[PDB]
């Protein structure tokens, strides 16, 4: 049946641009730092904890694990 | 009891206007004009 309304209602124009600005954004910072955390801890990362050798000094960043923390 | 002539008078002029205005208020066939785009 044909009967359609018009409803009344404000401008969701400029919310919704508001959050799509927002998700852009966010997202294109946050998919490549996805990925790149994605290949570092799949390719580079897991460090395994050792015995220090006799007469040699690490370095301050080799006490720590993550290779990002690194 | 009951209405007065003013009373009549303006109350059929204010529903004659709000008809006009609730058929004002219905949509056209075409009214909702979407802009077409795609990028078991
Ligand atoms: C508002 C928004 C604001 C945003 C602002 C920024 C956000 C702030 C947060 C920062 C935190 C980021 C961080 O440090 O990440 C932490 C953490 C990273 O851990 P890590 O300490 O770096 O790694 C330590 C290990 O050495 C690593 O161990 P590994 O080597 O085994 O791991 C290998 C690798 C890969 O591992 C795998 O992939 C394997 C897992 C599945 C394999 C199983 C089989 C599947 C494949 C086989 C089947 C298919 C092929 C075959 C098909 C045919 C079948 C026959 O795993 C990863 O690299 C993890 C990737 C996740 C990274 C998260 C990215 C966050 C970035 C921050 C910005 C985010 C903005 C939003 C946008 C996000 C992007 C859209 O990431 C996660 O949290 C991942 C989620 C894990 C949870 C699992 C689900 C359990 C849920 C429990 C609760 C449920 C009950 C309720």
């Amino acid at each position: 049946h044909g009967k359609r309304l018009f409803i009344i209602k404000p401008s969701g124009f400029y919310d919704r641009r508001f959050l799509k600005l927002m998700r852009f954004y966010i997202l294109l910072t946050g998919i490549p730092v996805a990925i790149g955390i994605t290949l570092v801890n799949v390719f580079i990362g897991e460090a395994e904890l050792a015995d220090i050798p006799e007469g040699y000094v690490p370095e301050h960043w080799e006490y720590f694990k993550h290779p990002i923390s690194r | 009891s009951g209405y007065t002539p003013d009373e009549k008078l303006r109350l059929q002029q204010l529903r004659e206007l709000r008809r006009r205005w609730l058929k004002d208020q219905e949509l056209s066939p075409r009214e909702p004009v979407l802009p077409p785009r795609r990028v078991t």
